[PDB]
């Protein structure tokens, strides 16, 4: 098992895979165009939905865990009052920083704002 | 709430009365709520 | 649903020094 | 450190703590000032077998002031010292002085959860159950969690003395920590209930 | 300005997991001299929860019930192939490691099987650590009877059922799995070193089971471990996680506790090391001479209740001396204890000094030292895995009893 | 970084990149120049030395 070399150097066996996998040939790779894709999911919070759902495998019960963290939520607005009603939604908050608990990333609160508006007083109009 | 007080009131119409007690888990003690 | 199952001492008494 | 001042050290502690082991403050009282003529230091052990020697004797208030004497002299008081403490405020029935201590020794950044666990037992041994459902409460609900001994004995204590509000709030308390109830704990609530006049 | 400013795991080692939805968050697979091993490739920064370290999908597993009846999860043992009997024939407590082995050998053998592909990366016969596969001279290096007699049962087991259930009739279907002893000691071997208990629930069936789960059977163990193990039902996902608030540096490596409260003997018998900081290791004293149980805690700082022995590492400041061996020792020593008596230091230092004699006697017990031991190990060329492993479980033990003398020597001073 | 008295066959390969700007050289560390092909660890003393000197 153990081996040294002239200069005490220990050699050894690197394992290998030294077989053949023919899943690691066809699912190692990446489509290319799906740009707009991901930029219009962001836009409409469905990463918070998978995230929802991320949170809900760990959960035994799922009205538990929309009490405890309608709890938590509570606790957020007594704290700061003034932060929480606007860009800042704190249900928004507890499940962003939840995310963050399991050592994900994540913007707080899922917050973002479009930084084309040409100025003051400009509303983006949605094209139905 | 208005929908429950307004019936307790109709009830005691028909000489019926309809009482809401809550008791305790802790120490067993009956509360009479005011309906 | 949601609604199931109910929802100073060491302080002066320091080294004068 | 010196040898010479290592063996006078050495019989300075074994008088100091034979008089503390003989329940004798006084006696204790006489070597440290021995010491201080011998121009040696009062560490934190000399300053606990004057702490031991009071507590043995039942005496608080002389045990309080030994204490006022070792943080006066600038010396750390050893873990052991303030459980001592603990528990004789505790056989005195003196939980808020019991309290006020345990917040000392997390004051020094020490464990308080077993010296909790001592003075919430004294309390209870003591006739003083009321006190110690304060304490072991207060415990409970800042995050510390009891011993199972002491769980079958603050429930089993309560619904004794037909105190059922306190026992359902500490068995609440036993599950949130992680210990489930069992048909011992459920029987001793229903010892309580079942005189309550409602089935 | 930007201008004027151990080896990494074969890369298809986690490749082969990632594509059946193994992940990995913040760890790599790193191999050395004594084996593979888990360390956190960045700074782990704490969290208010446990971090996700590892997350291995269940249909990667081999598992069987800890309990009669035995099934498989997922069951890969296709109805009245005679594998199940050789399973079935098993004794229900001892061979747990038998059942496994089969299971293991039985998975080498189909083709569609992840562990066809994980088994590469398996210790070989001359690299796994496991005292199946030590010879009588590597035995003979253990300096421990006990231990030598547990061992040379169990290889005695291991063989018998082999002879019995790989005889010449049987079908070749089976002959295949294991065409030699040492192929089925090797498994088994695989199986004790590696196997993972827990209880799970796998939709509405709660059970408990032994596992063979890749990619966490590449932790190592500590008795002070910085991940803990968690099964997820939902998906049906293991999950390494580390500890909730605990600060994990680059490079650390992640490590689990395999056996709680368990001695350096046990260690050796089941997973073929042993550790010196071990803080459950037990040492025969008379009971003669006793010193101060609250006294020793309070000179090294250990708190807690004696089942739950810990050093506050933050009241020493730099003090490296208080480790495991040290709440070994306060578990271990001769003590006694009267409430709040105070003892006597006179009293106390005859009790240390008798202590520590008797530890002296048990160190001449021993033909060599532990540094002797300790360059004996570099000295090695051409050992087995099971010699180097048996020259470090005595040494551990001798270093356990150096330490006792240390903080005896320490404790009898600092109590002035 | 036309400005700069860098050797010719040096400057090819900063244009090559789409390095222009002495700011855009300076985020670039030494490992990414080393990546650009012809450009090698001979000419990162003399191009460290310009600069050095400038
Ligand atoms: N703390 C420790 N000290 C020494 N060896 C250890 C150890 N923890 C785990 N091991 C080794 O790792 C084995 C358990 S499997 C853990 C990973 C292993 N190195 C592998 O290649 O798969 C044990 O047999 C033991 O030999």
């Amino acid at each position: 098992g153990i081996q040294r070399d002239d200069n005490g150097r220990r050699i050894w066996r690197r394992r290998t895979l030294t077989k053949k996998d023919d899943m690691l040939r066809y699912k190692l790779q990446r489509v290319p165009f799906v740009e707009e894709q991901v930029r219009k999911i962001k836009e409409v919070g469905k990463v918070m939905t998978m995230d929802i759902e991320r949170l809900l495998l760990s959960e035994d019960n799922r009205f538990e865990f929309v009490n405890s963290v309608a709890a938590e939520a509570t606790e957020y607005v007594e704290k700061n009052r003034d932060e929480y009603g606007g860009t800042k939604k704190a249900i928004f908050h507890v499940l962003s920083n939840r995310v963050n608990d399991l050592g994900f990333d994540r913007p707080e609160a899922y917050a973002e704002s479009d930084p084309y508006k040409p100025g003051p007083g400009y509303l983006k109009e949605y094209y139905t | 709430p208005e929908s429950f007080r307004l019936l307790v009131r109709e009830l005691r119409s028909l000489a019926l009365e309809l009482n809401h007690f809550l008791v305790s888990e802790k120490n067993f003690q009956i509360n009479r709520k005011e309906v | 649903g949601t609604g199931f199952n109910k929802g100073d001492i060491l302080f002066y008494h320091r080294e004068f020094c | 450190v010196s040898a010479l001042e290592r063996s006078l050290r050495l019989t300075f502690m074994d008088e100091l703590m034979e008089r503390a082991r003989n329940r004798d403050p006084s006696g204790v009282s006489e070597v440290i000032y021995d010491m201080i003529a011998a121009g040696l230091s009062p560490g934190p052990r000399s300053f606990h077998g004057l702490v031991v020697a009071h507590a043995l004797n039942g005496d608080e208030q002389g045990a309080m002031h030994s204490l006022r004497k070792e943080l006066g002299a600038g010396q750390r008081p050893l873990p052991e010292t303030m459980i001592a403490l603990v528990r004789l405020s505790g056989s005195k029935g003196n939980a808020q002085r019991g309290l006020e201590l345990l917040a000392a020794m997390e004051k020094l950044n020490y464990d308080i959860r077993q010296a909790w666990l001592i003075l919430v037992e004294e309390l209870v041994r003591t006739n003083h159950l009321e006190e110690a459902n304060k304490v072991f409460l207060k415990g409970a609900r800042g995050g510390m969690r009891a011993t199972d001994q002491l769980y079958d004995l603050m429930i089993e204590e309560d619904c004794k003395a037909g105190d059922h509000s306190n026992a359902l709030d500490i068995s609440y308390e036993m599950e949130a920590a992680g210990r489930f109830a069992t048909t011992f704990h459920f029987n001793c609530l229903l010892s309580v209930q079942a005189t309550c006049g409602i089935p | 300005f930007p201008l004027f400013q151990l080896e990494s795991a074969d890369p298809d080692f986690y490749k082969i997991g990632y594509v059946r939805r193994v992940r990995a968050y913040g760890v790599e697979f790193k191999e050395g001299p004594d084996g593979f091993g888990i360390y956190a490739s960045k700074d782990i920064e704490p969290r208010r929860r446990a971090r996700v370290i590892m997350e291995i999908p269940h249909e990667l597993m081999i598992t069987i019930r800890q309990k009669h009846p035995w099934m498989f999860f997922p069951d890969i043992v296709p109805i009245g192939h005679p594998i199940f009997d050789i399973i079935n024939s098993t004794d229900p407590e001892r061979d747990w490691d038998l059942r496994l082995a089969c299971l293991l050998l039985f998975s080498f053998d189909r083709e569609d099987h992840f562990w066809r592909l994980y088994g590469d990366f398996l210790p070989a016969a001359d690299e796994c650590s496991s005292l199946l596969l030590a010879t009588e001279e590597d035995l003979a290096e253990l300096q421990d009877p006990q231990l030598v007699s547990t061992i040379r049962q169990q290889q005695k087991r291991v063989l018998e059922f082999w002879e019995k259930n790989w005889h010449s009739g049987v079908p070749l279907k089976i002959k295949r799995l294991a065409e030699d002893a040492e192929r089925f000691i090797w498994a088994v071997s695989i199986a004790q070193t590696r196997c993972i208990s827990m209880k799970t629930r796998i939709g509405a069936l709660v059970q408990d089971l032994n596992m063979m789960i890749p990619y966490a059977d590449m932790l190592n163990h500590s008795f002070e471990p910085n991940c803990f193990l968690h099964w997820r039902p939902k998906d049906r996902i293991l999950e390494v996680m580390s500890n909730a608030g605990q600060a994990i540096k680059k490079g650390e490596e992640m490590t689990i506790n395999y056996m709680p409260g368990q001695k350096n003997n046990m260690l050796m018998e089941r997973y073929g090391f042993s550790t010196p900081v071990n803080p459950w290791d037990a040492i025969p004293f008379s009971g003669d001479s006793r010193i101060h149980l609250n006294s020793f805690l309070s000179v090294f700082n250990i708190f807690g209740l004696p089942e739950e022995y810990y050093h506050d590492s933050e009241l020493s400041g730099d003090d490296s001396f208080v480790d495991g061996a040290v709440i070994a020792a306060a578990r271990t020593l001769p003590t006694w204890s009267d409430i709040d008596l105070p003892p006597i230091p006179s009293a106390e230092r005859k009790a240390v000094k008798e202590l520590q004699d008797e530890c002296r006697k048990m160190l001449a017990e021993y033909p060599t030292t532990s540094e002797q031991d300790q360059k004996l190990l570099d000295s090695l060329s051409e050992a087995r895995t099971t010699f180097a492993t048996a020259v470090k479980y005595r040494m551990h033990r001798k270093m356990f009893i150096g330490k006792i003398i240390k903080a005896l020597d320490i404790y009898q001073e600092r109590l002035l | 970084i036309d400005q700069l008295e860098l050797p010719p066959r040096i400057y090819n390969c900063l244009k090559k990149s789409n390095i222009h700007t002495l700011l855009d050289l300076l985020n670039n560390s030494q490992e990414d120049l080393i990546k650009m092909e012809h450009f090698h660890i001979e000419d990162v003393k003399k191009l460290l030395d310009i600069l050095e000197k400038k």
